């Protein structure tokens, strides 16, 4: 324009670049945006019911294949016969089986004691897990109503009760809508109120990583701001270990001896698992916990294999390389791999030869190979989300856990490159300078390989840090049953006798803004953590002393009732303004609205006790010319206090002069108006 | 993000000195050439001036309307752009903006309402509008400055209520004429906030 | 000389329907680099002006894809693929060839489009207490009319009328006019419009 | 060996004999028949497709949800071709019951 | 010289714009690339095959 | 889609003329000042010249090495850029390339192996390389021009075969020295395509 | 004066490993606009040069996410976050501040990285029929060596020519044929190298 020969075009270039910088950051936020694992819920074999009871199985190298279910009506005498090929016999004589299958809380989830007998056990441990994956991600499970949040559940349709043409007595129309894989992801979105893509995918034993991949690819784009991705296989009938045994694919002892010379086949188990997932710059902007980031995912069918159940050796290399070129990484960044490790004698040699071809390509540091199926058995469709719970507790515990049955590494694989180090021992895995990435791979019977690359959470240096010890807030307990509320203060009590000195403010933040406002409420506000331990033990027995118990029906709607006269004491709020500036300042606006209409101000009145109010020209109560405005000022400041603490009235009602305060707080009369 | 948040509006009498500050956070302040675009109430935008980047010399180009009156500066270490408005006259009553480009206006900031009026703070002269025989309204002539808010039946009637944007006389005062349209006996309460003078009006033909 | 740029100043838009504001420049805005030096700005009603398009056709980031840009050296065009309720305001065609630019142009007054309405001419003689007060204000309120192109006279002449108009409302999408004839003591001792909601002059007096 | 997704949308239903009791000739294949899982992998096996072969279960929306998943496997580019589609052949009157 | 900054900072603007024209038609193909329906097979109620 | 396909290479003698054409299809040819750069065999790129856009006008900036010798033109209605090479010399033996830009060489042509040599077309002087006592090799000295193809055991041995890149002497001729490394009695075959002179070599220590 | 730009001319890259070419300019390439005037070009081996980066940090469409650009006009650093077989060749640091620009710079000779190999020196005395043809060519072959920073001297010098091949794939080494095109008599009167595959001079003669 004027100076030199550039003052205008160099503004359109600045803009064409900050538009190119902001349009090529939109391409990397739509196909490669990290998807944070906000929380994990998991009920796995071996009594595992939470991913801190799941690390207490991997870290001690405990196998959870311990025997067939007894409480499930299984015919444990017709499942076994000396003949290897009978028609109804099963070859797995063990396996990882949970007792949480024949167990559910119908009343909590709003289903009748007849609609729930018909709920497939794969739907009843997805509703329970959906409540937990949210109650441990912070997000109140009842706060996600009409919120875009996809439920992506992986399920191998399994057969529960009477055939749909043989309807029961109470379970009749609800036998198809409680068992259809359709309504496992759908029951969750209904009970939780979610309005997002509630898709129940089915890709055999990769339906958890496919559901995780289908949720990550539903997030990178944006159709659901949040997403519950996971999968469950709880086997109601012994109909899967009696068919898988008919193709002689099972092991006679139920162990998935991964990458081991004793490999017999799958050690088929049953389990669940759910991940709460959100775009990394949506779980940092909302403060949600970020446990690990799912960098990239890939799904790749085996193609024309040598059998439907037969694995492809060059369709896994193209899925370990699609998830490795969609995450923007390379084969040398992934420290460890949670491989399938089915324990098969022709699927493990093919898996690992696909792992010396996509990862073990001149590896400077050996790849730490493992499988969670070794610890719990093949959890089928829950495997792949039980590998992103194994390699997300491996992120956050600084340790690669064991592969429990692989000391005698199989002789059908070539472990000569020294590029893969099967995890026969707990390998330390601390936070170094290079990000800690892992790979979880689930390949299925249908021939749909899936591979997901996990990375450790970006090191949060400060985040929500420390401030100063001050007034303590209520410890907010609530449950949907009077016997479940005793169990809440029988599990928070333990979560503090196991973890003592836990900041009270932190047990009143993730209990109040971390849980749902369920009917049976027992909040309380102690002196400290150890003072609350007393009330916790009292509520375990139902004895409320120091605890504020109550009952509700999702009630809300408080009413500010305003007494006119007769509620004054000699020291009304003497320290209520000395402890918080939300009452002192609340008094300040009333005072400056009372100064032009009153001489003596309210500030020194409630500041001083009656024993010291006798010398400030303001009697304790008899001065109706002074205490009536004081009453109104105390009243309005207190009402503003409850409003500042989130207590808003559905109605204000005043008695005689509390009418003035009610009008002041209702908005019909200004602060100065009602003050005058 | 880039946010050009402004500050420095207010009420003055013609011939004063007023400061307009443009807080730039999100971009390198020294690369762009901040400019100040004036928009008098309800007309088109007019560009006041702009300072060149410190690397482009820092030469400040002003309008023909405000040369010798306004001066524009910039600081990187304190990262603020200045419109120094000296010797104001009645024309400076306007919403002054701060854009981040001399020829390519970008963020634009928010909008600092500067008012140069010779008036003083007085309440409304609420004069009712009797129906011909129809609609019922009420004037608020001769108030200053704007804020102003007029309801009907004290915020009970909201359908048909048209609170005509205010109007400036040559005397520096403001005039709103709020009118409802409904066949009938209605009340209008005008609350001039700067002076807190709430006047109420009952109207009949 | 200076580049004089004009546009369809009063362009109506109806939601969900593609619209097209155009700009016509006297001089040529296609500078030697092959890049047009025309910019399209949007001032949404009562907000900070926005940069929609720079260099004639390039769209600024953060601006909805709807706004498309095109044009030669003289004639130019903004093609909103989908007009919604935020696409309304003033669209300024603002050149860049000859800086400085004292004005942003008249700007295209965009409105949510309906059919023509019926200006409710309502002559309201001044309350007499006002004459007791020292002034006179007969107000000829027009109400519920669209488009807003109404002459409003004062005869029996005009020259002491001052203007008050609101922007377009939502459920009726009309305009309202408060033409006030502020006035003095003696000279108190008629208004009409030529809006295309009607054709004939409708003269009603105090 | 081509990138070609198969996105079938089905419903579990009930076809053969309850797997616990197996069968006479259909013993190891009963599982491979009654699984919406292989109802997308069987297709990608016979033709040899190497694209994501996912099965969808949203009941009366399975097909349209499967075209959604396929449309975005083509928008992102995971698969250059896709076979979206849904089937509800009801081999038992269980559903009308 | 190269017509200082007139034929240079305007030579980099026909890249930063022509790259913006190709990095924005990648976003219109990552989100709204219209997919075809190349063929349709149906076995529907009745004689439909 | 943009492309800048070239044409006009060949074999000439120092002191001749030659045409280099740059077919531009995909972009508006008149917008970009187009350059002509040159890669001498196996060294870094050196920029020959560039013609400025017809819309910009400007001039034709050439190098110091080729001023008064080369001239560059452009046509929009026929949409071709020209490097007119005149008064050639041995230095012009190189791969001239035509890039779309004068400061930002964004797009490029495949490169035209324009060659200026005083030699004539003669077959190879295939001279063997007897092992010391090891590797076995064979020269191709004094052939011209490039193409050249030397294989071993007549394209049977491909492991250990290192065809040594074309080397030009001061006489304008070329010399390849293809050698295999394997303990032993081997055949090397050379076929100078321009002259079709296939010579075969049997080698012993 | 002119901007003199240098780089790590012989930078080795190993696949899958982030690499970093750097550029150092004598003058300042950060022009008033706040935009560096340095460009990064890639001439992959035996192909047309490519534009990787313009204005110091911006990347040119079609260039993978791998090629990042960070630094200031004076000291720049092209950062390849993932070197594959495509991230090899010659990387030219090419300024834009001053144009006349006779050269693209020496360019960073990028190579697929391995450990250091021992150069296999083969002295091949010329065929005697060549001595009956009118010339003499004793060839000192240097097979299978990396890096390529080895010269061959002729003792007991100056007529030597040079023939190196670019890096092969399965061995990723270099091979040199240093040629002594020579004349009839002066044959009746040795080669060695100083490659860092060895340290001591290894002199073997015809
Ligand atoms: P046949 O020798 O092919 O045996 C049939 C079985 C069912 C064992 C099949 O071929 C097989 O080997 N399945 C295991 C391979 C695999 O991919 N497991 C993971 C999917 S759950």
């Amino acid at each position: 324009m004027a100076s030199t020969d550039s003052e205008k075009v160099a503004e359109y270039l600045r803009r064409a670049t900050l538009d190119l910088r902001a349009a090529r950051q939109r391409i990397r936020e739509l196909e490669g945006e990290p998807v944070a694992v906000v929380a994990m819920a998991c009920r796995l074999p071996g009594g595992v019911s939470t991913p801190e009871e799941f690390w207490e199985l991997l870290s001690e190298g405990r196998d959870a294949v311990a025997g067939l279910p007894t409480d499930r009506g299984w015919d444990l005498d017709s499942l076994f016969h000396p003949d290897p090929t009978r028609s109804g016999t099963a070859h797995q004589r063990g396996g990882g089986f949970l007792t949480e299958a024949t167990a559910f809380d119908p009343a909590f989830f709003g289903m009748s004691p007849r609609e729930a007998l018909a709920v497939d056990p794969q739907q009843r441990l997805m509703l329970e897990l959906s409540w937990e994956v949210l109650e441990r991600a912070g997000i109140p499970p009842t706060s996600l109503q009409a919120s875009p949040t996809g439920v992506f559940v992986g399920l191998i349709p399994q057969e529960y009760g009477p055939r749909l043409a043989e309807g029961g007595e109470g379970v009749e129309g609800y036998l198809m809508t409680g068992t259809t894989t359709s309504v496992a992801s759908g029951r969750i979105a209904y009970t939780l109120g979610l309005e997002g893509p509630a898709i129940s995918v089915d890709t055999a034993c990769s339906s958890s990583l496919v559901a995780v991949h289908l949720a990550c690819q539903s997030l990178r784009r944006g159709e659901s701001s949040l997403a519950m991705a996971g999968g469950v296989t709880v086997m109601p009938t012994p109909g899967m270990l009696v068919d898988f045994s008919r193709m002689n694919s099972l092991a006679p002892d139920g162990r998935c001896k991964a990458f081991s010379a004793g490999a017999n086949g799958f050690g088929m188990a049953e389990g669940a698992g759910m991940l709460l997932l959100e775009r990394l710059s949506d779980a940092r902007r909302n403060g949600h916990p970020v446990l690990a980031v799912l960098r990239g995912t890939a799904v790749n069918s085996d193609g024309a294999s040598n059998g439907l159940s037969a694995p492809n050796g060059r369709a896994q290399v193209r899925v370990i390389q699609q998830a490795l070129a969609e995450s923007g990484l390379g084969p040398a960044d992934i420290d460890a791999v949670e491989a399938h490790g089915t324990g098969t004698r022709l699927g493990d040699p093919i898996e690992a030869r696909a792992l010396f071809e996509a990862y073990g390509r001149d590896r400077e540091q050996p790849l730490h190979l493992g499988s969670v199926k070794s610890n719990l058995g093949h959890t089928q469709a829950a495997a792949g989300v039980a590998g992103v719970i194994k390699m997300v507790l491996a992120m956050r515990a600084g340790t690669l856990p064991r592969t429990l049955h692989a000391s005698e590494r199989s002789k059908e694989i070539d472990w000569s490159s020294g590029a893969i180090s099967l995890l026969d021992e707990p390998e330390p895995w601390p936070a170094g300078a290079r990000p800690r990435r892992a790979g979880v791979s689930s390949f299925g019977i249908s021939g749909t390989n899936a591979h997901a690359i996990i990375e450790e959470a970006p090191q949060v240096v400060e985040g929500e840090r420390v401030e100063a010890g001050d007034v303590v807030a209520p410890w907010v307990l609530s449950a949907s049953s009077a016997e479940g509320l005793r169990a809440q203060a029988a599990r928070l009590a333990a979560h503090l006798r196991e973890h003592p000195g836990q900041d009270p403010r932190d047990i009143a933040y993730s209990l109040a803004t971390g849980r749902a406002a369920l009917p049976h409420r027992a909040a309380f506000a102690p002196v400290d953590e150890s003072a609350a331990l007393r009330v916790l033990d009292g509520l375990a027995t139902g004895n409320a002393d120091g605890a504020a118990v109550g009952t509700s029906r999702a009630q809300q709607r408080a009413v500010f009732v305003f007494p006119g006269q007769g509620w004054q004491w000699a020291g009304m709020a003497v320290d209520l303004l000395d402890t918080s500036p939300v009452f002192a300042a609340a008094l300040r606006e009333c005072a400056d609205a009372l100064e032009p209409h009153l001489d003596f101000e309210v500030i020194p009145f409630l500041r001083a006790e009656a024993a010291r109010r006798e010398q400030d020209a303001a009697l304790s109560t008899e001065r109706v010319d002074v205490v009536q405005p004081v009453m109104f000022a105390v009243m309005v400041s207190l009402a503003s206090m409850w409003r500042a603490h989130g207590v808003e009235p559905a109605a204000v009602i005043g008695h005689s002069q509390g009418e003035i305060a009610a009008a002041c707080v209702a908005g019909a009369l200004s602060l100065d108006d009602a003050a005058r | 993000e880039v946010q050009l948040v402004q500050s420095g509006g207010g009420l003055v009498q013609p011939g004063r000195s007023l400061r307009l500050s443009c807080t730039a956070s999100g971009f390198t302040f020294g690369d762009y050439a901040m400019s100040w675009v004036r928009q008098a109430p309800g007309k088109g935008l007019e560009w006041v001036g702009f300072i060149r980047s410190k690397a482009y010399g820092g030469t400040t180009e002003y309008a023909a309307s405000v040369k010798g009156r306004f001066t524009i500066s910039r600081d990187d270490s304190k990262s603020i752009a200045y419109l120094q408005m000296n010797s104001l006259k009645t024309e400076d009553t306007a919403v002054y903006y701060c854009t981040r480009g001399g020829t390519l206006f970008d963020y634009w900031g928010q909008g600092t309402l500067v008012t140069v009026s010779s008036a003083s703070t007085k309440g409304p002269s609420v004069f009712p509008l009797a129906p011909s025989s129809a609609a019922l309204g009420c004037l608020v002539k001769d108030y200053f400055p704007e804020p102003v808010t007029v309801s009907w039946n004290s915020g009970a009637l909201t359908s048909g209520v048209h609170t005509f944007p205010a109007v400036l006389q040559s005397s520096g005062l403001y005039s709103l004429s709020s009118v409802v349209t409904v066949p009938s006996t209605y009340i209008c309460n005008v609350n001039h906030k700067p002076s807190n003078t709430k006047v109420d009006k009952k109207v009949e033909p | 000389d200076v580049v004089m740029t004009q546009s369809p100043l009063s362009l109506p838009v109806t939601p969900g329907e593609p619209a097209s504001i155009s700009c016509r420049s006297s001089q040529s805005l296609l500078h030697s680099n092959g890049y047009n030096y025309l910019d399209w700005y949007l001032q949404k009603p009562g907000q900070s002006p926005q940069l929609l398009i720079y260099l004639g056709s390039n769209r600024a980031s953060g601006v909805p894809d709807r706004f498309s840009g095109s044009g030669s050296g003289t004639d130019f065009t903004l093609k909103i693929s989908r007009v919604e309720a935020e696409d309304v305001g003033v669209y300024y065609c603002m050149q860049s060839l000859q800086t400085p630019r004292l004005t942003f142009g008249p700007g295209t007054k965009v409105d949510i489009k309906r059919t023509v309405a019926a200006p409710s001419v309502f002559i309201f003689p001044p309350s007499d207490e006002q004459l007791k007060s020292g002034t006179a204000s007969v107000v000829c309120l027009l109400n519920n009319f669209y488009p807003r192109g109404a002459k409003v006279q004062w005869k029996v002449q005009s020259g002491n009328s001052q203007e008050s108009v609101t922007e377009q409302d939502s459920k009726d999408s009309t305009y309202s006019l408060s033409s006030t004839l502020t006035l003095s003591k003696a000279d108190y001792e008629a208004c009409e419009v030529t809006h295309q909601g009607l054709s004939s002059p409708v003269t009603k007096s105090f």
